[PDB]
């Protein structure tokens, strides 16, 4: 069980980074709506990968497309609510106060 | 009983883990802002461009009329470049600490932490070897990441048929160059690299199993005519008879 | 290089590589390599290889390099950057005696002088590191290749290494780490 | 002198390179007190005075004349290492020239050099090891590059890098020291009060100009709310900063020695 | 002097058709000195 | 002279090893290694010499 | 014993694959072959040698030999017939035993 869930993590980081570089390659120049680049952001956040989103919040704060909800939005993502998921199955053996322990590592 | 084979397998899975990493660290960029002012950096560590993000709102804090700063722009470069290059480093203890955490939950891999104890100015990719590594060909970079099949393909093209935003190891290093399974065993590790190539195919990436086979069977050749000169030498036989004069 | 022209400039280099980079070209016993015959054998001991070069790469991280710009565009816009191991920046400085003429350079004429600067420098920080690595490690070739039945993975055991390095490849494999 | 000098500059003699003041005080500062090699890596480890001076301080134009022994030493302990390294130089070369048995050289290779234990671990502790450890706190890499200001455009700036690599170099010696003498246990009583007090040094210096390079900071008052930046500055990243976490408060194995 | 500067040069020519691996090495050396390279103007 | 007749005998080492034999690569360097020590340690102790002559022992 | 049979073919066959390896591990062709290179302490200088039968590469795979000083591929004539002097002093001894 601890394997299919390190398993199914990895399926979809990798899903994710595949999206991010579909989104930085074949959309070199032509600008992408700002919602698209949002749930990129809130998406690449929440699996752990805090660098490649933050470039993407530098633009949507100097384009001033994000509002009130959007903040708060990544500022929860940055949480990495899905990272803690493979913590909790994998790494911490399902201790919730060990998942806050163990997310202070990454 | 068998923990050399055990401990060295998960010492390999450390290596192919910080490999894997690395090719995914040097083939990205590394963007840090302090006042408008985009220092793009790849994963060596070497400046790609120092861009100015909308100049139109940005010329008159430098004042662009008045005379140029020189100290507030100099200031916001050294400041971006020193943001974006420790983004390198906490991207390299994230790849370390996904190395372990994908180890010590088999083979418990703590000890591989103290028998290591690697930081980011020891984990790759090392900002001080960057020149060999970017500023070489594609070709080049064919042939430093252990693609044989693949430099050999691109070397036949050269025979018969005759402020940059990408980082040069974007073009050679894909998508597909993070996969552990692509990794050759000449290059999991670059401390022992010229020594471990000849355990590897001449033409592809793989491990060849008849030259692997063929280096045991000529120490088992040797080591079974050490044993019976040794059992010759401890523990002679019975004499043969003859006829005394 | 003509000795006529390393002639004139062989003062001005080595008093600046005896007060700026004298920790560059100090001899260091653990990285210095005396004999190219015997550098292998009797200078690099094969166990003590392995922490030279890690005291090889933590000493460049710390040092310092230097390299300056002149600006190709009529502006007389020179910057100095000093610049680490690890690529960051430690002093970013413009110099405007050298032009009078000034109010005619942009803000992106001047970041271009700065990105010369900067690549200047860490080119001569990768040029003054293969040098204070490079003899230690065309010795480390020399005991590795011709020493292969000295290691733990040549001869009879590189049947074991080349195993345990596919028994690690199907543990990433069963899991997604390597499939994906 | 140098009209008697400038007529015969060929006759190489032993060599001063220097004025006739210049040298007087410039012997005034080696015989009186000791150089200062603190931010060097291999000539600091391998510091060691063969001779010394104490009951003796004469002019040194003319204590020349009067204790030639004295101003003599220097020349004299160069031909001393200059003796050492053609004898080291000497040993090296019996190993070349001489060789084992063939049976002795087919011992050594059953058994192997293995990377785990067979070989010397690579994270053992020298020199530049502690000056890497103690430059990677953020808080040090911030007033190295960004906190204080350039050595090269002010003079104050590199009033203020010269005293951060003084301290450094205080605080990584001493654990270099502490590592040599660790196999017993009386001097290692000794060598952790000098940590700590090399530790102390440089957690004063920090957290001076931590509240300097803040409070000042807070005079300038730049408003670039404005311009919708990154909010990226020298105080918005000094106050993302966690707090300072003091070298004295921390053990060795948090300064770099292995666990 | 001028007789063995091109008996160096007719015999570097003859090593770089037979490797066409070092015809690739000559591009990489050009490129990597216009980088290295004082620029003097 | 104890050193001529015994280089002469082979055509003194230390007693657990042997000789390399001439023309070798590592003999040569190291046979180089000790000529130029040889030559360094004669013109230190006559350097140190002219020390001690102009001190006026 | 189907599987490993006779090779003469190495690890590094022919001058084209060991450039291959050359740059493989680790090495820059204009910095790493720019470094001098050091005898006994003392630089080679310029190519000037006297009385120097060494040979003259900056390359420190040149100089590879046996541990019994050796060197039965690649050698000197001079010297090729006495690493094989050697062995055939050794060998005599080992079999005569």
């Amino acid at each position: 069980e601890r394997e299919a869930h390190m398993r199914s993590f990895n399926i979809s980081r990798a899903s994710v980074l595949q999206r991010l570089e579909q989104l930085s390659g074949d959309r070199k120049q032509e600008s992408l709506p700002p919602h698209v680049r949002l749930d990129l952001a809130v998406r690449l956040a929440q699996h752990g990968l805090y660098q490649q989103a933050t470039p993407i919040v530098d633009e949507l704060h100097h384009q001033k497309a994000l509002h009130a909800g959007h903040y708060a939005l990544l500022i929860n993502a940055l949480a990495c609510p899905r990272l803690g998921q493979r913590i909790l199955h994998c790494d911490a053996q399902c201790d919730p106060a060990l998942t806050y322990k163990l997310l202070g590592d990454e | 009983s068998f923990r050399y084979t055990n401990n060295l397998i998960g010492a390999l899975k450390h290596r192919l883990l910080l490999e894997s990493s690395y090719r995914e660290i040097a083939s990205r960029k590394f963007i840090g802002n302090c006042r408008g002012v985009e220092v793009v950096c790849s994963g060596y560590g070497t400046v790609l461009a120092v861009q100015l993000t909308d100049k139109a709102v940005w010329e008159s804090f430098y004042r662009k009329t008045g005379s140029l700063d020189l100290d507030k722009l100099a200031e916001s470069i050294k400041t971006a470049l020193w943001d974006a290059t420790r983004k390198i480093r906490s991207a390299k203890e994230a790849a370390l600490h996904r190395s372990l955490s994908h180890n010590t939950r088999m083979r418990a891999s703590a000890d591989l932490k103290h028998w290591y104890e690697e930081d980011a100015n020891t984990l790759r990719p090392l900002a001080f070897e960057a020149l060999k590594h970017e500023a070489a060909t594609p070709w080049m970079q064919l042939v430093q990441h252990g693609k044989k099949e693949e430099a050999a393909a691109l070397l036949k093209e050269f025979e018969q048929k005759g402020n940059r935003e990408q980082p040069p190891l974007a073009s050679t290093l894909k998508a597909e160059d993070s996969n552990p399974a692509t990794i050759p065993i000449g290059s999991v590790h670059p401390l022992f690299t010229p020594a471990l190539v000849q355990i590897e195919e001449a033409g592809g990436g793989s491990v060849s199993n008849e030259a692997v086979c063929r280096a045991q069977l000529w120490e088992l050749s040797r080591d079974e005519q050490l044993f019976w000169e040794r059992v010759e030498l401890i523990r002679k036989g019975q004499v043969a008879s003859i006829g005394s004069s | 290089a003509d000795e006529s022209e390393w002639a004139t400039a062989r003062r001005s280099v080595l008093d600046h590589a005896m007060q700026h980079e004298r920790e560059w070209w100090f001899p260091n016993e653990m990285l210095d390599v005396k004999d190219v015959v015997t550098g292998s054998t009797n200078g690099l001991t094969p166990q003590m290889y392995p922490a030279a070069v890690r005291y090889g790469v933590e000493l460049c991280t710390v040092l310092t390099a230097e390299g300056k710009f002149v600006d190709e565009r009529g502006s007389g816009l020179s910057a100095r950057c000093v610049v680490n191991g690890t690529g960051a920046a430690e002093s970013v400085v413009f110099d405007t005696a050298n032009c009078n003429g000034t109010n005619t350079t942009s803000v992106e004429d001047a970041l271009r002088v700065a990105h010369g600067a900067l690549r200047s420098a860490q080119d001569r920080h990768n040029t003054l590191a293969a040098f204070r690595l490079g003899p230690l490690s065309k010795q480390s070739q020399v005991l590795l290749f011709c020493g292969v039945n000295a290691y733990e993975f040549g001869g009879k055991y590189a049947r074991t290494y080349a195993y345990a390095f596919e028994k690690a490849k199907k543990e990433l494999e069963a899991t997604a780490a390597s499939g994906f | 002198a140098e009209k008697r000098g400038h007529l015969l500059p060929s006759l190489p003699r032993n060599t001063a390179t220097s004025i006739d003041a210049r040298a007087q005080d410039i012997r005034r500062l080696q015989q009186k007190h000791h150089r200062d090699d603190i931010v060097s890596f291999q000539k600091l480890l391998r510091s060691t005075h063969a001779e010394d001076s104490p009951s003796a301080f004469s002019s040194y134009s003319d204590w020349s004349y009067f204790n030639p022994r004295a101003v003599r030493a220097e020349e004299r302990d160069r031909l001393t290492r200059k003796a050492v390294e053609a004898l080291k130089l000497y040993d090296s070369a019996t190993n070349d020239i001489y060789r084992h048995s063939f049976e002795d050289v087919q011992a050594c290779h059953t058994q192997r050099v293995t990377e785990r234990d067979r070989t010397m671990p690579p994270y053992l502790p020298t020199l530049p090891h502690f000056v890497a450890i103690i430059k990677k706190d953020p808080h040090i890499s911030f007033l190295l590059h960004i906190g204080l200001p350039d050595r090269n455009s002010s003079e104050e700036g590199s009033a203020k890098h010269k005293e951060l690599e003084k301290r450094i170099y205080y605080l990584a010696r001493a654990l270099y020291h502490t590592a040599l003498e660790y196999h017993n246990e009386t001097v290692r009583r000794v060598n952790r009060q000098k940590v700590n007090v090399a530790a102390s040094l440089l957690d004063n210096f920090v957290e001076q100009e931590w509240t300097t390079i803040l409070r000042d900071k807070h005079d300038v008052t730049d408003v670039t709310k404005t311009l919708n930046d990154t909010q990226n500055d020298k105080k918005q990243l000094a106050r993302r900063l966690g707090r300072y976490m003091l070298f004295a408060n921390r053990s060795l194995d948090d300064t770099g020695f292995p666990t | 002097r001028n007789e063995i500067v091109e008996a160096k040069k007719k015999q570097v020519e003859e090593v770089v058709r037979t490797v066409p691996s070092l015809a690739h090495l000559h591009q990489y050396a050009t490129s990597l000195y216009s980088r290295i390279e004082e620029r003097v103007a | 002279d104890a050193r001529a007749v015994a280089e002469k005998k082979f055509n003194a080492p230390p007693p657990g090893m042997f000789l390399r034999p001439a023309h070798s690569f590592r003999r040569l360097a190291g046979e180089l290694k000790r000529r130029r020590a040889q030559s360094i340690l004669d013109e230190v102790a006559r350097a140190q010499g002219m020390l001690d002559l102009f001190e006026r022992q | 014993e189907r599987r490993a049979l006779w090779a003469e073919v190495g690890p590094i066959s022919d001058v084209g694959s060991a450039v291959t390896a050359w740059i493989r591990f680790g090495n820059d062709p204009v910095l790493h072959t720019a470094v001098p290179t050091m005898l006994g302490g003392k630089f080679r200088n310029q190519q000037r040698e006297k009385e120097s039968l060494l040979p003259n590469s900056s390359s420190p795979f040149a100089y590879v030999e046996d541990y019994m000083g050796t060197n039965l591929v690649f050698g000197s004539p001079v010297h090729a017939k006495e690493s094989a002097a050697v062995w055939a002093t050794y060998f005599e001894r080992r079999y005569a035993s």
